[PDB]
């Protein structure tokens, strides 16, 4: 199966379009699933156009042939997660999807870069590594290079109160090697 | 000589035959498990259907459905099941398509009726109802009147498979997706097959017996038997025929005695 | 319906392991699917629960077997390799005999994590970031850990990234913040606390 | 010898000759003379017990399950019988079809959804006469049956194949020669 887009970027309001790409036949059934991160995944829709018990009316897929659409009318706050398309069939039977991301959008912001010099706790160790922070900003992408005369970064989700991000890179050398931080970003 | 008045003798049957358990059965069958109810030991009533508009295909074929109140019947039959609006006409002698082939035949040489109405009020659910199926692969055709129950995959050319579909091995059957907003010709119709021999007789339609007289060339009607003759009294003993291949003595239905038939 | 999982449990590469799926509910299958993280769903097998006939996936054939009793469900996995850490879901799924069933899998049970790693059991190692100020935990097993901040008394400007995996077999995460202030590093599975204060 | 033609139709003749074509016992033939094992049931079965031993019969597929027991009790009951069931040691879910009302020879078909049973009595290997069967019942119940087996209380056997006679009627109506 092959859904698309990868992303998908909305504001609190507005109506949601995404769409899958099932096989070869009319026996090949086809529903959608909705996961949270952290959470086990949910029924939706079954038979493209069915909603499961429970399920508010906002939700109504159609489509049919070899082309499925699943429709948000009104998008709320709490309708923002990761969904799939999964068929069944006999030959493969499942085949779930790809996974569609359904995020929030807010003015462009600008990060407050700090940074830290390692302790000489750590720097007793052997091993020094040395943090470089972003905070608060709201495009997806960033790019933060280190500058000397490897590293590894990790990137937090969406906040429950403003919808920004954060990140932090941590470049990490011996002791001995530190003996002998650009932020690229759009809204600066 | 000319006849001079008409006679009518049926046996003193006073049961109705049950089609209000037929036709108003709460749930019906799905057509590859096809429902069955053989009739006998009645009178059948067939004005108090082809006088009621609610029925949307009246088909009869080896007889009229006028003529039918006037017949004694062998072998009545009734076969109920549910299909789709698009299909009806597949139920006839000789045709083709997914019901006629896997689910259900009818002979070339058919007597008999065909009934179907509509019943989307019934047999559409809110979200879908997925409980009636149907056949949709099989390895040969039916013979006529030929029932086939079975759940097992139905393997094609290839590698074989043991109760897992795979790479051909479908699924035997198939759901009817019964939502109410289908189109008509997608909506669930409810079919039931009259099938009956002609020509030991048990079911016919109310017509009520005259009295017996004799020395007369008059017209006959013993059970099913109809002619030009007169009936005098017999010596040794029902449809009584001789050498010339023509019936000329008959039991009375009523009242055992043996009659002859002289012709007139 | 309710299903019930087992719990969260590490091996060793090339062991075995067996994850139960609990029924307490009264003709459906059991479906498993399991999700690598940061990735997509991929399903593993079917299982009927009375016959005991099952079905495997094209990919898990020689790795997967499934067993039942009478209902609980257990799914068993040998031959473990860096490719097995994942969360394992079981599906309930209404059926039709005889046909494909068209409801999709509407009851999951809520996970299992597996974790398939060479290294042994250890403790963090807390770092005072002074300069926005971080304790830095780093080079424990296994995850997770929990950090706080003023013993629990600070929610604002609190933030705690996800672990990452290293080159050593060990995770390390960051917690920033924007008086004293003294964060709380605490570890589970050896009970370890190590309560740095940051200056 | 010349055993088992019976009246294939509810037809009264007198002083002719007609022709059938229907299932009889040919004539000269070999039968088995038994002395209870499960026998097939293949187009029809001639039955002859010259003799109270001979009670009744079991008539089924997989041993639904036809029964006739001697007041002739008749059950199409699906039904659990012994390895050697004689008389009550003989054994029940959805009961479908029930009914109760020397040389005896008996003849059993099953064909278009009847079960027909022929019979006929005489006062006495088999003897070398001519015998006519009278119909005794006509059961409806259309079943599937391939096996046998008669009961105790602790004969012969033939064949039916289709041929084709030419029957002799008389005066009075009755089957003298063939
Ligand atoms: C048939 O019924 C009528 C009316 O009840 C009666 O007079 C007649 O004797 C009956 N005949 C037989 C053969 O039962
Ligand atoms: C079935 O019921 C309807 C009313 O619900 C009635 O008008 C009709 O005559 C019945 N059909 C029978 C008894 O065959
Ligand atoms: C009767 O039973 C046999 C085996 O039990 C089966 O092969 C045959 O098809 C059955 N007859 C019918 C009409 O199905």
């Amino acid at each position: 199966l092959t859904q698309s887009p990868a992303t998908l970027s909305l504001s609190p309001g507005e109506r949601a379009t995404l769409s899958c790409r099932a096989s070869q036949s009319v026996s090949s059934y086809l529903a959608w699933y909705q996961q949270k991160p952290g959470q086990a995944p949910r029924l939706l829709i079954y038979d493209a156009s069915n909603r499961a018990t429970g399920i508010p009316a906002r939700f109504s897929g159609s489509g049919s042939g070899t082309d499925f659409t699943l429709t948000i009318s009104s998008l709320e706050p709490e309708d923002f997660a990761v969904y799939y398309c999964q068929q069944r069939s006999n030959w493969p039977p499942v085949t779930f999807g790809q996974g569609t991301r359904l995020e929030i959008k807010r003015t462009v912001a600008a990060p407050s870069v700090f940074i830290f010099p390692p302790s000489d706790e750590q720097l007793k160790s052997g091993t020094a590594s040395v943090v470089c922070l972003l905070n608060n900003f709201y495009p997806r992408e960033a790019k933060v290079q280190w500058k000397v005369d490897n590293s590894q970064e990790s990137v937090t989700e969406q906040d429950s109160k403003d919808s920004t991000y954060s990140l932090s890179s941590t470049l990490t050398l011996s002791k001995a090697d530190y003996e002998k931080c650009e932020v690229t970003h759009q809204g600066l | 000589v000319q006849p001079t008045e008409s006679i009518v003798r049926f046996p003193n049957i006073t049961n109705l035959c049950p089609f209000g358990e037929v036709f108003n059965a709460t749930r019906f069958a799905s057509v590859y498990a096809w429902n069955r109810k053989r009739i006998s030991n009645c009178v059948a009533d067939y004005s108090v259907l082809y006088n009621s508009a609610s029925f949307s295909t009246f088909k009869c074929y080896g007889v009229s459905p006028t003529k039918l109140n006037d017949l004694c019947f062998t072998n009545v039959y009734a076969d109920s099941f549910v299909i789709r609006g698009d299909e009806v006409r597949q139920i006839a002698p000789g045709q083709t398509g997914k019901i006629a082939d896997y689910n259900y035949k009818l002979p070339d040489d058919f007597t008999g009726c065909v009934i179907a109405w509509n019943s989307n009020n019934l047999d559409s659910k809110v979200g879908g109802n997925y409980n009636y199926l149907y056949r949709l692969f099989r390895k040969s055709n039916l013979k006529p009147f030929e029932r086939d129950i079975s759940t097992e995959i139905y393997q094609a050319g290839s590698t074989p498979c043991n109760g897992v579909e795979g790479f051909n091995c479908y699924f035997p059957l198939q759901s009817y997706g019964f939502q109410p907003t289908n189109g008509v010709g997608y909506q669930p119709y409810r079919v039931v097959v009259l099938s009956f021999e002609l020509l030991p007789a048990t079911v016919c339609g109310p017509k009520k017996s005259t009295n017996l007289v004799k020395n007369k060339c008059v017209n006959f009607n013993f059970n099913g038997l109809t002619g030009t003759g007169v009936l005098t009294e017999s010596n040794k003993k029902q449809f009584g025929r001789d050498i010339a291949d023509t019936t000329d003595a008959v039991r009375d239905p009523q009242t055992l005695e043996i009659l002859d038939i002289t012709p007139c | 319906q309710l299903l019930e999982q087992s719990g969260a449990e590490v091996k060793k590469p090339g062991a075995s392991v067996k994850v139960s799926c609990k029924a307490s509910g009264d003709g459906y299958y059991m479906h498993w699917v399991r999700q690598a993280p940061g990735q997509g769903l991929e399903w593993m097998g079917w299982i009927n629960p009375n016959s005991g006939v099952t079905n495997y996936a094209q990919k898990f054939q020689g790795w997967v077997t499934m067993t039942r009793d009478t209902s609980t469900v257990y799914m068993e996995l040998n031959r473990l390799r860096s490719d097995d850490t994942a969360v394992y879901y079981c599906a309930r799924e209404e059926t039709i005999v005889g046909a494909t069933p068209p409801y999709g899998l509407d009851v999951w049970g809520q996970g299992t994590t597996v974790t398939v790693s060479s290294a042994s059991t250890k403790g963090p190692s807390v770092f005072p970031g002074a300069p926005a100020l971080g304790c830095l935990v780093k080079d424990y097993f296994p995850e997770p850990v929990t950090v706080s901040w003023n013993s629990g008394a600070l929610t604002s400007g609190v933030h705690t990234f996800p672990a990452v995996l290293q080159s050593s077999g060990l995770y390390s995460l960051s917690s920033v913040v924007t008086q004293t202030y003294i964060c709380n590093v605490d570890h589970k599975p050896a009970t370890p606390r190590w309560t740095r204060k940051l200056s």
